[PDB]
């Protein structure tokens, strides 16, 4: 029944200048475990369908690095315990996305982050000439 | 010839002011503050203000370690500096009458003021 | 001032109430500034005082007690060169380095071979 | 050739590097200053934290009676036992 | 109680004000059907916190809502 | 002596707030979850652990929070904000025309307390000599000077930026470069004459 | 309060090492420069040999933070290969698991 | 014969948790990590530091709820937010458990110059996944 009257709403003001345009935003997720990967690419994917822009999907291999110890302590050669780390990567493609678009939706992303994930931005942008050329 | 979105400007606090605002109240549930769990839930009032001012209490502890030990949590080890995180100087400086009164306003006491009138 | 500050403070402490939501701490977080301000710029603050590319790399204007022939000449050149390719230290930090070499190669101004 | 020769004096001119030619020696400057050294790498200024302050703060905090350091416990006991033993 | 109900609830602070204040604005619901009230009691029971429990027991007697007491004294329990 | 209060189980009704009982990231917490999720390798006729004990369930990420409802509802709470993408930029051909310079930079994010890296300070970026140099002994000119940032099956020169550590320091020695570099290849020289 | 005496001299050198790398950096290049003077190359080997012991950054060892163990370290982690293996084993740290390919 | 976080077959009088059960080479397989960090991945750097202070934190936290525990801990590293999470038994009092909480936070907040938080789940008695 506790319903609010009135929900109060951040400031916004539109400066006199013009935004800027992203012409493709392309993020990398590494990470351990595909199926984490995966909800956050459905996860990634929603948002940006019920935002309204593009998106296309696709999974890189996975990259492993992996390194010999030795299985005891003092004197043992031929036994040796091993030992990897997987990382898995998925990137995603953003096209013909605004500036401010793209500032609230990477803030979105990287607050809904989860744990064990590394997240890489390239953002390409395009421009006019200068006036010296 | 072209359109161009114009730019906007928002606060770091103001994102988040929306993303509250989104989201009402939690229903049937005790203030953030307090744990989840039934044993540590707070199911009483008197018992509710012990708790959160035990909390307070070793908030205090936490200001009287770190302003008796300070070089010990003296590293600046995160990258943005924080006076916020740095420890506490409440400590005179040498004889100095015009350093001194200075530093009056600084340390908030009495005692130093009587000793600079002197 | 003291006592508008004084003031100000006392009506803090009146407003100040517990928050009941991890939004609320995640604003208080930012407010204090504690919590990353997204975008990652990875550079909110650390501006190097605005600093300049062309102080970083242009060196002549540094560069002004020898001619343009000399092995110290040649030294100091890639000197600059290298300090220019290097991003890690500063306008400060290279100015810092040219002037010990104008201390020690002024103090050894003995030869001059 | 002269020509290729010139075309690379222009281009060591445009992006930073030096126009007239030199040698690996010389070269070892530019590279030594633009490559900062092992012992300035953050590596090799902090291998660790101190266990000066780690070890200063848990000493300080059994003091104050709050960390049950086991360890501790157990050494102390056993110099009780050996002080007491002779 | 309805009109006295953006951030303005920071005005409540100390415990003792919000007590006061909660104490009263649930006697004056439970003293006005109270299935409305209940539901908002209901809402509120685990974010809010004697007397409050006695003018809700005479509410419910004066409803003859007998089969919700039960409930209400295992929450308070 | 004390005894602790059953679980929000019993409590929490089918018809619920799901996005604001769970509005921002935080763990599984049992107690206020109602369901019987599982999870855990079982003995043999054995079943997983309850939830209750089941720390695995903690040990996962976690994604309770950020149901469909509620990333529904932030986007369109978001919507109004969020703006809208020019409708004459539709095409790739298109957008270069109208904005020619490719330019990108990037940078990690990783958890911990600090947050600088020196791969913040590389950028890049990209122009067609197609359309830009409208002639031909300049162009000669840039080409010969230029060794391998070039790529004349795509037909894209292209340079990078990393000698500053600053994002906007590579981004305006960039520019500055190119500017003295399309200064330097409009003149010409004797030496360069003579061929 | 360092594990033990040679941690102890470790952490010295490391420091003089770290207050003497760009000064040593710097007469460095002043050696191994070749068209300078010859005579300046042997003045300025004659003040690297002067300087203080304990400054080189090559006496210095990537020794182990837990165990004090020089050998069997990775320079990544810095932790010798015993504690890491127990680590890993307990599931301490994140993302290691068995190479059963 | 191999010993690596194993416990040693008895009688049937040794109580063992799902962790201290299940062997290191099942950690991936039918185990979590007790940290999730990024510095063990590709390109990212700092993974010591990250190693040594959870460890240090699990020592110093472990030793400042002494006898409340009965199992590892879970450690959550959101970009800058520090998550702890810990189960334990109700021994000692909500009022102890509380001020020790906020002395905790505190002093990791002050120590590591980061935003930290902990949550606690009570148990009546240490949950056992076999009689070894
Ligand atoms: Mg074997």
């Amino acid at each position: 029944v506790d319903v609010p009257k009135d929900l109060t709403k951040p400031v916004v003001t539109i400066s006199d200048e013009p935004d800027i345009l992203y012409k493709r935003l392309s993020v990398l997720v590494k990470g351990h475990d595909k199926a984490v990967l995966d909800s956050y690419e459905y996860f990634a994917v929603l948002a940006a369908k019920e935002l309204g822009i593009s998106i296309k999907v696709h999974e890189p291999p996975r990259k492993i690095e992996r390194f010999t110890l030795l299985q005891s302590v003092h004197i043992y050669k031929k036994h040796r315990v091993q030992y990897e780390m997987r990382t898995l990567y998925r990137c995603l493609e953003l096209e013909h996305l605004t500036g401010s678009t793209a500032d609230v939706y990477l803030e979105y992303i990287q607050r809904n982050l989860p744990e064990g994930v590394a997240m890489e931005v390239t953002k390409t942008q395009l421009e006019q000439l200068p006036e010296h050329i | 010839e072209v359109v161009i979105p114009k730019k906007k400007t928002w606060d770091k606090v103001a994102v988040l002011q929306a993303l509250a605002s989104t989201v009402n109240r939690d229903t049937t549930a005790v203030p953030y503050v307090f744990q989840d769990d039934p044993y540590l839930m707070p199911a009483s009032s008197l018992e509710s203000r012990s708790f959160l001012l035990a909390k307070k209490s070793g908030e205090n502890v936490a200001k009287f370690i770190i302003n008796s030990y300070p070089k010990y949590f003296q590293k600046d080890i995160a990258e943005p500096h924080i006076p916020c995180l740095m420890p506490e100087y409440f400590e005179p400086q040498i004889k100095d009458i015009s350093e001194a009164a200075l530093k009056e306003r600084i340390e908030l006491r009495k005692v130093k003021a009587s000793v600079d009138m002197f | 001032s003291l006592w508008d500050v004084e003031f100000a403070k006392q009506l803090a402490t009146v407003n100040e109430q517990p928050l009941q939501n991890g939004f609320e701490e995640l604003i208080q977080w930012t407010k204090e500034g504690k919590l990353w301000e997204f975008p990652i710029n990875n550079e909110a603050g650390f501006d190097d005082d605005g600093s300049e590319f062309h102080e970083h790399i242009f060196l002549e204007k540094h560069l002004e007690s020898f001619p343009k022939q000399g092995p110290i000449r040649h030294f100091m050149e890639l000197v600059t060169c290298g300090l220019s390719k290097n991003p890690y230290l500063s306008v400060k930090q290279k100015v810092e380095h040219i002037e010990w070499f104008r201390n020690y190669f002024n103090e050894k101004k003995d030869i001059l071979k | 050739s002269e020509y290729a020769f010139r075309m690379s004096r222009l281009s060591a001119r445009l992006f930073g590097e030096v126009t007239r030619p030199t040698n690996s020696k010389s070269m070892k400057v530019v590279k030594l200053f633009s490559e900062l050294p092992l012992a300035k790498k953050k590596e090799t200024y902090d291998w660790y934290p101190n266990h000066h302050t780690y070890a200063e703060l848990m000493q300080t905090l059994r003091f104050l009676g709050l960390y049950r350091d086991e360890h501790q416990d157990f050494m102390d006991e056993q110099k009780r036992l050996k002080k007491l033993r002779g | 109680a309805y009109q006295v109900h953006g951030d303005n609830w920071k005005f409540i602070g100390p415990d003792q004000h919000r007590n006061f204040y909660y104490s009263k604005f649930f006697d004056l619901i439970c003293l006005m059907q109270i299935d409305v009230t209940l539901k908002w009691y209901e809402d509120l029971i685990p974010s809010a916190y004697s007397q409050t429990m006695i003018h809700l027991l005479q509410a419910l007697d004066v409803a003859n809502r007998l089969e919700v007491i039960p409930k209400i004294w295992k929450d308070s329990k | 002596r004390r005894k602790a209060l059953p679980p929000r189980t019993e409590k929490m009704a089918v018809d619920q707030d799901w996005p604001s009982v769970y509005p921002v990231a935080a763990p599984f917490k049992p107690s206020a979850v109602p369901l019987p999720v599982r999870m855990g390798y079982p003995v043999k006729k054995g079943v997983p652990m309850a939830k209750e004990g089941n720390l695995e369930l903690l040990k996962i990420p976690n994604f309770l929070h950020l149901t469909p409802v509620a990333i529904k509802k932030h986007c369109e709470a978001l919507k109004d904000f969020c703006t809208e993408w020019p409708a004459a930029l539709d095409s790739d051909e298109k957008c270069e025309k109208h904005f020619p310079i490719e330019i990108d930079s990037t940078d990690y994010v990783s958890s911990g307390p600090s947050v600088r890296n020196p791969r913040a300070r590389v950028v890049v970026l990209r122009v067609k000599l197609s359309s830009l140099n409208l002639d031909d002994h300049a162009k000669k000119k840039l080409i010969k000077l230029v060794g391998e940032r070039y790529c004349k099956t795509t037909d894209v020169l292209t340079i990078k930026t990393d000698r500053c550590p600053l994002r906007r320091q590579n981004y305006d020695y960039a520019v500055y470069l190119l500017t003295v570099l399309y200064h330097e290849s409009w003149n010409t020289e004797e030496w360069e004459k003579s061929k | 309060h360092y594990v033990d005496w040679r941690m102890w001299r470790d952490v010295k050198r490391r420091k003089m090492a770290y207050e003497y790398a760009d000064e040593r950096l710097r007469i460095n290049s002043l050696r191994k420069n070749t068209i300078l003077p010859k005579i300046l190359q042997d003045v300025a080997d004659e003040e690297i040999a002067a300087l203080p012991r304990d400054s080189c950054p090559v006496r210095i060892r990537n020794r182990c933070v837990m165990t004090s163990r020089p050998r069997g370290v990775k320079r990544r982690w810095r932790l010798s290969r015993i504690v890491f293996r127990h680590l890993a084993d307990h599931g301490q740290l994140s993302g290691i698991q068995r190479a059963t390919w | 014969k191999n010993r690596a976080a194993r416990v040693r077959v008895s009688k049937g009088d040794k109580p063992v948790t799902y962790e201290e059960a299940h062997a290191p080479h099942y950690i991936a397989h039918r185990k979590g990590w007790l940290s999730l960090h990024t510095g063990n991945l590709d390109g990212e750097d700092h993974a010591a530091e990250r190693t040594v202070e959870d460890v240090f934190l699990r020592k110093f936290m472990w030793g400042t709820f002494p006898g409340c525990l009965a199992d590892q801990l879970v450690l959550k590293r959101r970009g800058n937010q520090l998550e702890i999470c810990a189960v334990v038994l109700r021994q000692l009092s909500p009022h102890k458990y509380y001020f020790l909480v906020g002395y905790s936070e505190t002093l990791l907040s002050y120590f590591y110059k980061c935003p930290v938080r902990l949550h606690l789940q009570t148990v009546p008695s240490k949950v056992v996944y076999k009689y070894l």
